[PDB]
């Protein structure tokens, strides 16, 4: 009856312990430099194949911020405020979260599904007998592609969001280019409004990809488990991004 | 074993269900305070908001509760909510008032020309009255006020002294005025 | 695969406990920290209209502390405000203290009359006047407090105006000399109407 929940919680938490151990091995020892020349290939499916989604969302978010900012800011200071609010919002809160979640979706479920199949088909297992450690051959380049790709995407998301904001806020709705640009320069500091967006992005890139690899590399070889793993990678990295985003922003701007 | 699964079930499960309800109602609608209420007349409550602050010496005492109009006198009536721990405020205060009564009463012809029975009657009504006051003295004004050169609204409730108190629930009578820019302009006032 | 199971839980407990700590600790950068040596002081006022908890305290325009609480005494009609001052700025460096202790005594014994006291009395006064200074800050005997406005719009804060005294107040004591704000209808009643 009740003990059921008890057992569920106990096992899920044991699994986090396992994930921590896996992460340690993959990051801790990677001497096979000759085979890491392929991670550039792996990046194709994490980074290159995801620009379309990040770019389109960045444009819609920029345009939305432009319109909502404007309808509020006409009562307070659009001439000075569209610039400052569009750029701070995108650099501090949205590029690191919206790109992080779209990424967790598009790259995250695809990646976990792929590791999942590698395990389910027994293909991965056959490598143990050939002496090729699957963590160094299969997992390593996938985790690294995730680390590099999300941060570069995060920057693009914001770059597009700025275009979106200006396109409506300045060009269709009647605001000065001068004060838009100077306002942004007056209030946006590289140190640390641009820099903190990047730091949060690295944290999310590691946490989110780490989960996707871990769940794909599941214990139970049952077909039902692939769909379960895919749903869970989206849910867990999604909450983790929001949880960590809160703490990091609390420090960075508090 | 079930030994652990049961302990794990209870923790969090039995916290989280109550947690969601208590961490919301305590923030959006459930409260408890030793509140008292009082009524007042005004000639012109221009712009005073329904949730504006009420103050004595600048310490927040309470809140504006409700602002209404009497259509046949064309007067405004405003009700207050005052927090008693900051105004009545304890038992010692009653004793201090009784002491002040011993100093202020019987300091005049009221007792000099009165028989002991009349003097006792005056002391007895004093106790009855003071037993239910919230320490705003009868000489007090009420007026409207504001945060500053821009912002929201409030009510200063200053005082002026003497052994005469408004009973809790009564109406502060001697009130006056507002400030309005329309009239300052027509009168050419600085 | 029974043996691997245990280790896995131990890893969880440690990584999780660390994560809980990280959150509890890191948020202190903004919430729950006094950011000071923690000395407190009290003062009373006639009118504190527009102060907030967390308004700044200053000396010579340098941020020196915080306004922590405001309360009203119903039978005196005075407000009581409690301060939090930072000892790194308000205490004397011990070397500076040596100077303060000695110049304070030179005035007290020579401009004033301690040298006319029985030498035993002179030593007693010097010994406690000075050991008492292990309890003091730089605000002297005649220091004022008054409430202050910040900008031409903004929240009200508290100003300390030192200078002219010889002795010092002990941390935990009450500053006696205070002056209240002016309300707008009463600048008008005093200077215009």
């Amino acid at each position: 009856t009740i003990a059921w929940l008890g057992r569920l919680v106990i096992e899920r938490i044991r699994g986090i312990g396992v994930a921590a151990l896996m992460l340690l091995q993959i990051i801790f020892s990677l001497p096979s430099a000759g085979g890491f020349g392929r991670f550039v290939y792996q990046m194709h499916r994490v980074g290159v194949m995801s620009l379309l989604i990040i770019t389109v969302s960045g444009l819609f978010i920029g345009l939305v911020l432009g319109l909502q900012g404007y309808s509020i800011l006409v009562n307070v200071g659009s001439e000075s405020m569209l610039g400052t609010m569009v750029s701070l919002t995108l650099l501090r809160e949205l590029a690191p979260v919206v790109a992080a979640l779209l990424f967790a979706g598009r790259a995250g479920s695809a990646l976990t599904a792929e590791i999942g199949s590698m395990k389910q088909s027994e293909q991965l297992a056959s490598m143990e007998m050939i002496g090729v450690d699957p963590l160094k051959q299969i997992v390593s380049p996938r985790l690294w592609a995730g680390i590099v790709s999300l941060p570069m995407l995060t920057v693009i998301f914001a770059a597009i969001g700025i275009v979106g904001g200006k396109l409506v806020g300045v060009d269709f709705l009647g605001v000065d280019e001068g004060s838009f640009w100077s306002g942004m320069q007056n209030n946006v500091q590289f140190g640390h409004d641009v820099v903190n967006g990047i730091i949060k992005s690295i944290v999310f890139a590691l946490l989110c990809t780490w989960i996707a690899v871990f769940q794909g590399y599941a214990c139970d070889p049952t077909p039902e488990g692939i769909a379960t793993a895919m749903t869970r990678t989206v849910v867990y990295s999604s909450l983790c991004v929001l949880g960590f985003d809160f703490v990091l922003t609390a420090v960075m701007f508090g | 074993t079930s030994e652990l699964a049961v302990g794990i079930f209870v923790i969090i499960f039995g916290i989280a269900l109550f947690f969601l309800a208590m961490k919301v109602s305590g923030l959006v609608g459930t409260n408890l305070s030793d509140g008292y209420t009082m009524k007042a007349q005004f000639d012109n409550v221009n712009g005073l908001k329904p949730r504006a602050k009420v103050t004595m010496s600048g310490v927040t005492i309470g809140r504006v509760d409700s602002i209404t109009l009497d259509p046949v006198t064309r007067l405004a009536t405003v009700t207050f909510d005052l927090d008693g721990k900051l105004t009545s405020f304890n038992a010692e205060q009653l004793k201090e008032v009784q002491k002040n009564a011993l100093d202020e009463l019987r300091y005049s012809s009221d007792y000099t020309q009165a028989t002991p029975a009349q003097q006792k009657t005056m002391e007895q009504q004093l106790i009855s009255n003071m037993n239910s006051i919230t320490s705003i003295d009868e000489d007090a004004y009420i007026m409207v006020a504001t945060n500053g050169l821009l912002g929201e609204k409030y009510l200063k409730i200053v005082p002026g002294g003497g052994l005469n108190y408004l009973k809790r629930g009564d109406t502060i009578s001697n009130t006056q005025g507002t400030m309005d820019l329309e009239d300052l302009i027509s009168k050419f006032i600085t």
